[PDB]
């Protein structure tokens, strides 16, 4: 190839990188209008390590809330944790859409002590609801986060149905073997808008 | 601090 | 080309990328010392969608303030909105400089529902003031944000005058056709410092 | 080379970039569990420029605290400053580790007015403590931040000892010649965990 | 929260 | 605001 070709390859490459890395709109991004429901969706793993205080006196232990799973920031610790290997999380998307794919990501191995990431979700499934609250929602896909793959992993539904949704569940069924908890860094939802 | 966020109406401006 | 050449191209490319993408100092960056004036500069589009609350009880609807136009964070929603297609915004720069160019950017199309970005500013103009507050300021340039161009767009003043400034106006004259508002993601000001 | 080779080079390149740029775990990252001690570690340079206020009335002047040196955000101003060219800073790492290397970084020249960065630290040294508080700690290395090098600079200890640590000092001995202060953007600590 | 920011004196440290 | 942070127990979840 010629130098000219290389620059174009790089430009294109850098451009895709700056489009939230994967280049697909995220109907689950919080700032874009997505929100977590809380009342529906798992209890946060309680730790009591991080004590924040001002002007001298202790205030409270902060612990990451479920909403960080919809927040772009994914440095180590920027995850939401829950007790054990199985867990609920439920999003109201910023718009009603036909869900075509989802994206899950974890912190890179290379940035993790001992280059292991045992608190990464393993098998998961996506349910879509079309009214909010409970009745139990349509299964849309049952995937597996590869701990030996890249950190951002996109999963395209094998032949999804045409029905549209605004509420969805992320259900983590197992993790990669951490004894105490499971950290979830960022969860993305893509689809064709109801327009 | 731990404030919950909810969008009662539509999406925000984009 | 040789592999060695490729690596150098990439290194250089990645380096420019990490220099705020465009490699020019931004005299309008807030953390660097720029600030918005508010009393001078448009009214924020009121929405009443995003209700933030703590410990159980409703508090208030948050809505993005003008200062986010000087903040690096540009994920969807990280913009400041105003009523209709025309609008005022006024910055005190972190230093008195001869303004040579400006940079405007919007969220990528690829990250926007229907891959349209209708709330992007179209035609704009830059006025520079040399005393703050009102008398009406010197026109420095009248540009157009290309909705079909890249997301970050730098506009070099066609033969600027040597006069220096610390206050400037961003005046949006039209947008790309959204009916209700106009979102402005990040606005940058470059120039030679008065040293 | 072939196009195929180029893409692989870029992919690999972009991948390393997204691993906190240098691809090594940072035992001093705050969100990962590192914290600053404060009582031990220098007094912040007082300025009285940035006046933050809500609902009409003045509140206080904010000034960057020492903890920002452990925070990833490194746009201009995202640094911690101290009086003159010499200064203390002390971290409790997120884990006890054998410190192998450290990383210091400053804002790029290209993003700095006059493309000079005179408030950058010059010579520094790293002490490691194994009990916290005072007795005076083991010197681990005496390095120099190159103002003409790249912005992120990694320094590998010349033959470190096998002893492990959880507390460490960053001691800045001189800077690159600013008269009033020294800004420190981000400080990283790498090593093999005590496992 | 909606706090306005203003730099009364010079720039901040950089 | 200027709140100091300290990890009394171990690391946070990762």
């Amino acid at each position: 190839v010629t130098e000219e070709q290389v620059h174009h390859i790089v430009k294109q490459a850098l451009q895709r990188y700056s489009e939230d890395r994967i280049g697909l709109a995220d109907y689950a991004l919080e700032s874009g209008g997505a929100s977590v429901i809380s009342t529906r969706c798992s209890e946060t793993y309680e730790t009591k390590t991080a004590l924040l205080s001002l002007f001298g006196i202790p205030l409270w232990y902060h612990s990451q809330s479920p909403r960080v799973i919809l927040q772009p920031d994914v440095h180590p610790g920027n995850c939401w944790a829950f007790q054990g290997p199985q867990g609920f999380a439920v999003v109201r998307l910023s718009a009603r859409i036909r869900p075509t794919a989802v994206t899950l990501e974890h912190v890179p191995k290379a940035l993790s002590p001992n280059s292991t990431i045992s608190s990464a979700p393993k098998d998961f499934a996506i349910f879509g609801f079309d009214e909010d609250l409970q009745q139990e929602g349509t299964l849309l896909g049952k995937f597996t986060y590869d701990q030996d793959g890249e950190p951002i992993q996109t999963f395209h539904f094998q032949a999804p149905t045409m029905a549209t949704y605004q509420v969805v569940e992320l259900r983590i069924l197992t993790n990669w073997g951490h004894p105490e908890y499971t950290c979830i860094y960022r969860f993305r939802v893509h689809g064709e808008p109801a327009h | 601090f731990y404030p919950m966020l909810r969008y009662t109406n539509g999406p925000p401006p984009t």
